[PDB]
């Protein structure tokens, strides 16, 4: 019982905010989102890019 | 809307004259079993406050205050649907006398029209 | 009217009897593994008939009894192909099979739950048919899902044990990453070729890009057991002998040399493809025999021993020559 | 619609003029009952709707979301049948009162041919499920559990009534038909793009989204079974069903508003997943895998495609029923331990055989194993994605791994193994619960022979 | 028994007596919307020597 | 049937709070 | 003692006092018909029937008439020469575009 | 375990051998309607449109 | 059999060759093909038979039910909600049938390419131009319209196709 109350509901209480804990937190919950972001836009503008010029060969391309 | 300034309106009438030419709701109306609804909840309440059997304590009382709730309902319903006339009859009044603010719309077709297309993709 | 489809379809249901039966009375006895026993034997010997006319004359169907469903302009339907290699490996498969299972009443007499152990190993036998006869890949997709759950239920016979467990999750794990490569070569034909049926996949296709053969490669890899995801195979051997000697040494885990055999109008197509398959079956050969000169427990040696054969018809279809990966099957 | 509608309602009378000790068994009867009568509303066509009334209309999307909603109600009867033994007579009343209550907010709720009456009942299902979470509740956080909940929907539905309202005195009608005909597209401006959030953030709180789904796993871990089942299953897919409904005027602002809903999700997937792989308790484990399952579908439907669109409402029906099955399962097993902790009790499945098949027939069922609707939904959301970028594949196989390694971590840790030597109060299993599982299973392995009753309109 | 079985049972007859009434009331509900029976332009149909509506 | 003593406290920077906690763990005070 | 309470009781096992138990409630007649109505409404007449019910549900979808329909159009396209589909979905001349100009 | 395995197989083959001896019978008695041109000067009632025998008297019945 | 039409589903004359035993083994395929067809194909058969002739004696029939044309969308007026219902049923029933299209186009060659066996790059050329006609000619109608398509926008697509066409035309011509 204590392991669990430990785990789980003893965490916010004796957490502050310092700067180990904040660069972390900016960083894992930050960095991915905009890196993915990054990635998927740029993939999403080639591809736009290529339709607008034509040059994609979409047939039988036909369920979406 | 602001019908309170209405020419020739009677000061303290719940309903005027005219509003007799409007159909009266019928006794089966929707709202009205809803009125009778509320009656009869206001009834078990009362049974239960009272620490009283509550489904069948007073049946006269039941009885009284859902003819009671079943009478306000139909002459509020009268007075809503004479409001209601009211305004439609003062909007199309207005909208025929001012024909220069609400011009005919040049009727178009489908084909002559050009709706940008945006795709999805 | 020409028996090859009312046969070739008749043996995978007669496969199915003792599924339904497994309710019955019968499974409370001592009668079950005999009787599953004589009903893979017969199923073998009704499948010899289709090999014998294929021999004689070349016999090649496909049968699309059951519409699914309909997607717009896809249709997905209950489809059993029916070709050289499915008609040669249906009796070789019911052939071990029946072997195994005769071994199994002896070496498997004293658990308990042996008639639990015979119905795993008939379905076990059941999805493996399914994948081997299947037409279009999503049917392919359900056996090949169905033998890793089957893989997963057997390598944990024993759940006392831990290890058992480990080496459960662990197999799932490996062919849950080849999954991962098989689902998005499935994506990736639907997308394009409008299609997960394989007569237009193979029309449609004339020269296939990279992406979906790099994916059929990588499901291949998982489930076939190469270098790059082998300890899988040898972990399985916490189940018992038959199992193992069925399941995990010649009838499932050449599922993925099978996968990339059926597509092999394509794999000619490509050349980076063919040199990567080559390249991962030369590397997992020589370092699954190399693990097996030195091993001490028999079964590992063995198991090491089918890693080696695994990627020995991974380079066959690597150098082009489908047919010779499938005679050494 | 009215002959599901007024059969509902009858049960409140019904139910309260029962015997003291027939009320269980009246109540489940009745409720099958309406179950059948609701199984009409399936044979949509292909033309527009059932347009019942002025007031309630039917369409191939809601109707599997309806006739689940019908069939939830007796499970979640026999499910609360075991803890209520020792309750008074009025308090069981109150108990199914709220159960009937909810089915019929729900019930009117997914037809609402008017989208203002869609949002008073879309939040009227706020408070019947908060005094069942905050009353009938075992642990001391329900009191928070119900605030959280209450409160994340709350602030996310305020703005949408506001443009609502909005839209009705522009557009002059709210009526879906006359929304769905008339659309226009929206300008690229701030104010439209405001109006874009306000009728988004909504629907999106409540299905959830990563990021405001700290609600769910305290609103699943301390309410009662059937605050959880009602919870996993049915309300969690009133946010996708009016997100689905509501994304008709929205475009072609969506095509660039959705990245960052999009990202949100498709790394949460991500990250719920791997937070079910370290996990101390059954429901939060079982909770998180619905968000997981939610960030799917909201994936599917921001991507606005027909395959999209069929494999999102796929997905709500088969999570629904392998959500509700899996916190049936749990709450047998807590009933027996009274301590709801993964690892206290193991090896059960020497003890309880037939409950570790059920435990082995969910969790392949939650694994999306083929053919089950499962995998159908699954498999349409990963295509359709596919389609909108290649590289969404990583993460939705990422996904799919981590989630068969959670699903096979559950079953093995409570079901593998040697039994716990310090328990000696574990039971032969009832009849009710068998009961309750099969009929939670069975529905999903017929569905996965007509897949066309749950693929919605755009099949 | 007869005239007691009633006093504890009365409560079964009360969601299909709903059901009833509501399949009434589905139907008194969809006779205010004929503004259009056998007016559709698709489905305009000549009527049948006996035959008063399209539908009811 | 826990009291709130037995549940998990604050890091404590004081020696005496610390022997506290040790025995609260069932551990030695040094061995914590 | 900080107030006045009951000791809390222990879990009462249903099988003690009632084996074939059933699991629905301890007065073992209404248990027993609860079980029956239970799995009669929700195997036997929900699950089956309407399952059936289902299966057999009438074609309100269009699926035979539009394979009837793209038969006929097919059939016809073929025998006149006509190319099979038309790239536009609306004829030409119905349609008005703006002129440009420009 | 065995108790309720037996009750859930009594129950669905209690219901289920009636249903599919029924749909033997309609099947093998009544089934298959053809496909005919419509007649001239003569329109179908709504539930002739469709093939199957059980679906023309689900259709007459309630839709 | 003539459930089917032969003209929509074609079918080659399907020439096979004729036996001719170069030894006097007697093959066993032939021998298994005889006792097959006693003992299997003459019950089925009879069976058949007698539930043909059940059917025979209760005949009824059903029809196909056939739609009136009405006008487009592209005759139909900016707010008349009558008129862009009807056009909105009629646009999705004629999806429905261009899909059943595309699909008795799939089905034919898949048909032919398994048909043709290992020359099916060759044989079933002229299968795969009609699927690639077919196709185009569906990708350029009902692609890219969204999950919320509807009359409006595939009308408002070909008016967007027509402009860049006729640019397209217009600046060749006067080049
Ligand atoms: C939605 C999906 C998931 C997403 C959600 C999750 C992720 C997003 C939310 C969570 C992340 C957001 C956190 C960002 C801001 C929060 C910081 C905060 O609240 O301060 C409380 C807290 C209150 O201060 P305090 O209690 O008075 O002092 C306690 C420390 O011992 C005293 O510290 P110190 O004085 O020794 O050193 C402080 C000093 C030194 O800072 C450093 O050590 C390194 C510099 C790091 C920041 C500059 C780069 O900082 C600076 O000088 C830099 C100023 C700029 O501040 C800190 O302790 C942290 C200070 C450093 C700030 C780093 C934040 C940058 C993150 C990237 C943006
Ligand atoms: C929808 C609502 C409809 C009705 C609205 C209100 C009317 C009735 C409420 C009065 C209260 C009476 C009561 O307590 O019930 C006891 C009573 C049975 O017990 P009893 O032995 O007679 O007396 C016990 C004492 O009353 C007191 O017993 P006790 O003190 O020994 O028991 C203690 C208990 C006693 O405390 C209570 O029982 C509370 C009473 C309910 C609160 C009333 C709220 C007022 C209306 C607001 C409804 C909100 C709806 C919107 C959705 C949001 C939900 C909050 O207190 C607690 O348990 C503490 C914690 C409470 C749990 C959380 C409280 C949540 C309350 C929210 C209720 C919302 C739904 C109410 C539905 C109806 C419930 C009766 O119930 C009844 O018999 C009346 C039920 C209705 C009778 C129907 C009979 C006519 C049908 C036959 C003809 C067929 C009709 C169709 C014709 C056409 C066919 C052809
Ligand atoms: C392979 C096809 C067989 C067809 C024959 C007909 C079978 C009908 C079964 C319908 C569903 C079963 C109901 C679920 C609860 C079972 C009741 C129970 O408690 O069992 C105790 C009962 C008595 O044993 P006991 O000693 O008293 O109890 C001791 C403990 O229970 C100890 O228990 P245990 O150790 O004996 O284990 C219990 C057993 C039974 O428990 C289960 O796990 C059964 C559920 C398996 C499905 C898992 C979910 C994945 C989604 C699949 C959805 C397909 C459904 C299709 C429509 C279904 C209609 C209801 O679990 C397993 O054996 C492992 C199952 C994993 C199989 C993975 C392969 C799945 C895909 C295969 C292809 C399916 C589509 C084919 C398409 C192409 C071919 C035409 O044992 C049985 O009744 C066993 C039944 C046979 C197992 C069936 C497994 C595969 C069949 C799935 C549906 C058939 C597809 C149609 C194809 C027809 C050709
Ligand atoms: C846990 C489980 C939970 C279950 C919950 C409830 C289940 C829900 C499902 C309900 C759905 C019911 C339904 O829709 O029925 C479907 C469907 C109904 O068909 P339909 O659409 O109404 O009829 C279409 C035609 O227009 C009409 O065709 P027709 O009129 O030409 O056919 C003639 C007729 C009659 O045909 C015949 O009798 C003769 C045919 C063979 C004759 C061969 C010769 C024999 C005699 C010759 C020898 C004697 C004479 C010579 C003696 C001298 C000997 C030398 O055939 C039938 O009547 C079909 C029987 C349908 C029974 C379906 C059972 C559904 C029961 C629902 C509840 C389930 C409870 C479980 C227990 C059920 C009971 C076990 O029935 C079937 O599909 C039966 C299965 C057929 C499959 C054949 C096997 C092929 C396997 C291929 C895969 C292999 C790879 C692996
Ligand atoms: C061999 C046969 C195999 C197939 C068997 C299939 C049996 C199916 C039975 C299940 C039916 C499911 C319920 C369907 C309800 C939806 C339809 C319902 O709303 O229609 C109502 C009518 O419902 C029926 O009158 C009552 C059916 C209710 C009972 C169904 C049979 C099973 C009931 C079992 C109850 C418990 C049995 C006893 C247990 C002890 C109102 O119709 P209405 O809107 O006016 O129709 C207008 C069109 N008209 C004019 C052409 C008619
Ligand atoms: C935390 C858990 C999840 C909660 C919900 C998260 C989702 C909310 C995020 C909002 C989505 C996007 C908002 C705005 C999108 C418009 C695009 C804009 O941002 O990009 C540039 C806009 O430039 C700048 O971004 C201006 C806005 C800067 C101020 C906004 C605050 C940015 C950081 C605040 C983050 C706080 C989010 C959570 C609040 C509680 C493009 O410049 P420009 O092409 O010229 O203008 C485009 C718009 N036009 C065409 C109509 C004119
Ligand atoms: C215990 C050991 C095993 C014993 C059992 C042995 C027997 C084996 C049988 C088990 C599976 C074998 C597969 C056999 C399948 C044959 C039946 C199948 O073909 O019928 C399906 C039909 O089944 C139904 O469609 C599926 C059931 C409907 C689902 C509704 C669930 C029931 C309601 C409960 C509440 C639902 C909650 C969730 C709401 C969404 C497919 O229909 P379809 O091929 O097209 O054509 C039907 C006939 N037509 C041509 C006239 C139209
Ligand atoms: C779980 C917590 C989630 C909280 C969600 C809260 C954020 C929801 C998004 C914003 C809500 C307010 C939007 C307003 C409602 C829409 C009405 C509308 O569209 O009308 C606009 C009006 O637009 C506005 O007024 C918007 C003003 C916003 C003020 C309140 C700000 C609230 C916070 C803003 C940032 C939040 C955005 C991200 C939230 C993420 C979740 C935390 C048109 O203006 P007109 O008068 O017609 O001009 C036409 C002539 N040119």
């Amino acid at each position: 019982i204590r392991w669990t109350y430990a785990r789980s509901a003893n965490i916010y209480p004796n957490f502050r905010p310092t700067p180990k804990t904040s660069l972390l937190g900016a960083l894992f919950g930050i960095g991915p989102l905009f890196f993915w972001y990054y990635v998927f836009k740029t993939d999403r503008d080639k591809k736009e890019k290529l339709i607008q010029e034509g040059k994609l060969d979409q047939t039988f391309n036909i369920s979406y | 809307t602001m019908m309170s300034g209405r020419p020739g309106r009677v000061p303290l009438q719940f309903l005027p004259n005219e509003a007799r030419s409007l159909p009266p709701p019928k006794l089966t109306d929707p709202r009205l079993v809803y009125m009778g609804f509320l009656g009869y909840c206001s009834g078990l309440i009362d049974n239960a406050i009272r620490r009283r059997p509550v489904v069948s304590a007073g049946l006269h009382r039941q009885l009284l205050y859902v003819t009671s709730f079943v009478f306000f309902g139909y002459y509020l319903l009268k007075r809503q649907d004479y409001m209601y006339a009211l305004r439609d009859h003062d909007m199309f009044a207005y909208v025929k006398s001012h024909p220069e603010d609400f011009p005919e719309k040049d009727k178009k077709t489908y084909g002559e029209i050009l709706e940008e297309f945006h795709p999805v993709r | 009217m020409n028996p090859f489809a009312s046969l070739t379809l008749t043996t995978l249901t007669i496969l199915t009897i003792p599924i339904m039966m497994s309710n019955s009375n019968i499974y409370k006895t001592n009668l079950y593994p005999n009787y599953v026993k004589t009903t893979v034997s017969y199923a073998f010997t009704l499948s010899l008939v289709p090999l014998l006319m294929f021999m004689h004359t070349g016999q090649e169907m496909i049968i699309s009894n059951w519409h699914w469903m309909t997607l717009q302009t896809v249709e997905l339907s209950l489809s059993f192909k029916m070709d050289y290699f499915s008609v040669m490996f249906i009796p070789v498969a019911l052939f071990v099979t029946w072997s195994i299972m005769e071994f199994s009443m002896w070496y498997m007499h004293s658990d308990p739950f042996i008639n639990r152990f015979f119905k795993y190993l008939l379905l076990f036998l059941i999805t493996m048919m399914i994948l081997v006869t299947a037409n279009n890949l999503f049917q392919l997709f359900i056996g090949w899902e169905g033998v890793g759950i089957m893989s997963f239920l057997l390598i944990g016979w024993w759940h006392g044990r831990t290890d058992a467990n480990t080496a459960a999750l662990q197999a799932i794990l490996y062919n849950r990453i080849g999954d991962i490569g098989f689902v998005l070569s499935m994506a990736w034909f639907l997308t394009h070729s409008n299609a997960w049926d394989l007569q237009q996949i193979f029309m449609l296709n004339n020269e296939c890009p990279n992406m979906p053969l790099i994916g059929l490669l990588l499901a291949a890899a998982g489930k076939s057991a190469q270098f790059g995801l082998h300890p899988w195979l040898p972990s399985a051997m916490e189940g018992p002998t038959p199992v193992s000697a069925l399941l995990h040494s010649s009838t499932m885990v050449v599922a993925g040399v099978f996968l990339l055999i059926r597509f092999y109008p394509l794999m000619e197509t490509n050349k980076l493809v063919q040199t990567m398959t080559l390249c991962l079956g030369a590397i997992t050969t020589l370092f699954t025999a190399l693990c097996a000169i030195t091993q001490n427990d028999i079964k590992k040696i063995v198991a090491f021993s089918t890693s080696s054969q695994l990627g020995l018809m991974m380079v066959t279809i690597g150098i082009n020559q489908p047919h010779l990966a499938f005679l050494h099957i | 619609m009215l002959k599901i509608i007024i059969p509902t309602t009858m049960l409140l009378p019904m139910t309260w003029m029962s015997k003291h000790n027939m009320i269980w068994i009246n109540a489940t009867v009745h409720s099958l009952l309406i179950s059948l009568i609701s199984l009409s509303l399936l044979n949509q066509l292909g033309e527009n709707s059932l347009n019942f009334s002025l007031t309630f209309f039917s369409d191939s999307l809601s109707a599997p979301l309806l006739v689940l909603t019908t069939w939830l109600l007796p499970l979640m009867l026999m499910a609360s049948q075991s803890h209520l033994s020792k309750e008074t007579t009025t308090r069981k009343k109150l108990y199914i009162t709220m159960l009937i209550l909810l089915q019929l907010f729900l019930i009117m709720t997914f037809t609402a041919t008017e989208l203002i009456l869609f949002y008073i009942l879309f939040e009227a299902t706020l408070v019947p499920t908060l005094i069942i979470i905050t009353r009938w509740g075992n642990q001391t956080e329900r009191l928070n559990a119900g605030l959280y909940f209450l409160f994340y929907t709350l602030a996310g539905s305020l703005p949408l009534l506001v443009a609502l309202v909005y839209i009705q005195n522009t557009t002059g009608s709210l009526n879906f038909l006359i929304i769905h005909y008339w659309s226009h597209p929206l300008s690229n401006s701030w104010s439209n793009i405001f109006m874009w959030l306000a009728c988004i953030m909504a629907f999106m709180v409540k299905m959830p989204l990563y990021g405001l789904h700290l609600w769910l796993p305290k609103a699943h871990v301390e309410a009662p079974i059937a605050g959880s089942m009602v919870l996993a299953a049915v309300l969690l897919k009133l946010g996708g069903y009016g997100m689905m409904r509501i994304t008709t005027i929205l475009n072609p602002l969506t095509n660039y508003m959705a990245y960052p809903f999009l990202m949100l999700s498709m790394w949460g997937m991500i990250m719920t997943s791997s937070i079910c792989l370290r996990q101390t308790d059954l429901k939060s484990l079982i909770a998180y895998s619905s968000v997981s399952h939610m960030a799917l579908v909201i994936v599917a439907i921001m991507i606005q495609t027909p395959w999209s669109f069929m494999g999102a409402t796929a997905l709500m029906i088969a999570h629904g029923l392998t959500s509700s099955m899996l916190f049936c399962l749990a709450n047998t097993n807590y009933e027996r331990v009274h301590s709801r902790t993964m690892i206290l009790a193991r090896g059960l499945q020497t003890l309880l055989p037939l409950m570790a098949t059920w435990w082995l027939v969910a969790s392949l069922t939650n694994l999306a194993l083929p053919p089950s609707i499962n995998l159908i939904g699954e498999l349409f959301i990963i295509t359709a994605s596919f389609s909108w970028s290649n590289i969404t594949i990583i993460l939705m196989g990422m996904n799919m791994m981590i989630t068969a390694l959670y699903s096979l971590y559950m079953l093995i840790t409570t079901q593998r193994g040697k039994y716990t030597h310090h328990i000696n109060n574990i039971k032969p299993s009832f009849t009710r619960e068998n009961a309750l599982m099969a009929l939670h299973i069975l529905p999903l392995l017929l569905l996965t022979l007509n897949p066309k009753m749950i693929l919605g309109p755009l099949y | 028994n007869v005239l007691q079985i009633v006093r504890d049972h009365w409560v079964h007859i009360l969601v299909p007596v709903g059901f009833v009434f509501g399949c009434y009331l589905d139907r008194r509900s969809d006779e205010k919307l004929t503004a259009f029976r056998n007016k559709s332009l698709l489905f305009k149909r000549e009527l049948r020597p006996n035959e008063e509506v399209t539908w009811k | 049937h826990v009291t709130k003593d037995m549940f998990p406290g604050p890091y404590p920077k004081t020696p005496e709070e610390r022997a506290a906690a040790a025995k609260k763990y069932n551990m030695r005070v040094e061995d914590y | 003692i900080r107030l006045q309470e009951d000791p809390d009781p222990e879990d009462e096992n249903l099988y003690e006092k009632n084996p074939d138990s059933h699991g629905y409630d301890k007065d073992p007649i209404v248990d027993l018909w609860n079980m029956r109505v239970v799995f009669f409404f929700g195997f036997s007449i929900v699950l089956v029937l309407g399952s059936t019910f289902v299966a057999y549900l009438p074609d309100y979808r269009m699926q035979e008439w539009a394979r009837r329909e793209a038969e006929r159009l097919v059939k016809y396209r073929e025998a006149n020469g006509l190319p099979l589909m038309e790239s536009n979905c609306f004829d030409p001349n119905k349609i008005q575009l703006p002129e440009d100009e420009d | 375990d065995r108790r309720f395995l037996k009750l859930m197989r009594f129950y669905i083959l209690l219901t289920g051998i009636p249903v599919a001896i029924g749909i033997t019978l309609v099947n093998v008695f009544i089934g298959e309607a053809e496909l005919a041109d419509i007649p001239e000067g003569y329109v179908p009632e709504h539930w002739e449109y469709f093939k199957h025998p059980i679906s023309r008297w689900i259709a007459r019945t309630f839709y | 059999p003539d459930s089917w039409d032969k003209d929509v589903y074609p079918e080659p004359p399907r020439r096979t060759p004729a036996p001719a035993p170069q030894t006097s083994l007697p093959n066993p395929v032939t021998y298994l093909t005889k006792i097959f067809d006693l003992l299997v194909d003459r019950p089925v058969t009879l069976a058949r038979e007698f539930i043909e002739q059940q059917h025979a004696k209760n005949r009824y029939y059903y029809y196909h039910r056939e739609f009136r044309r009405v006008p487009d969308i592209t005759e139909c007026e900016e707010k008349d909600i009558l008129c862009m219902f009807e056009a909105e049923m009629q646009w999705r029933r004629d999806y429905k049938v261009d899909q059943e299209i595309v699909n008795i186009i799939q089905e034919r060659l898949k048909a032919c390419q398994q048909r043709e066996g290992e020359s099916y790059r060759q044989n079933c050329a002229k299968e795969l131009e009609q699927f690639t006609q077919v196709s185009k000619a569906f990708q350029d109608r009902y692609s890219d319209l969204g999950a919320h398509y509807s009359a409006r926008k595939c009308l408002a697509k070909q008016k967007q196709r027509m402009l860049a066409e006729r640019k397209a035309a217009k600046e060749a011509a006067a080049a």
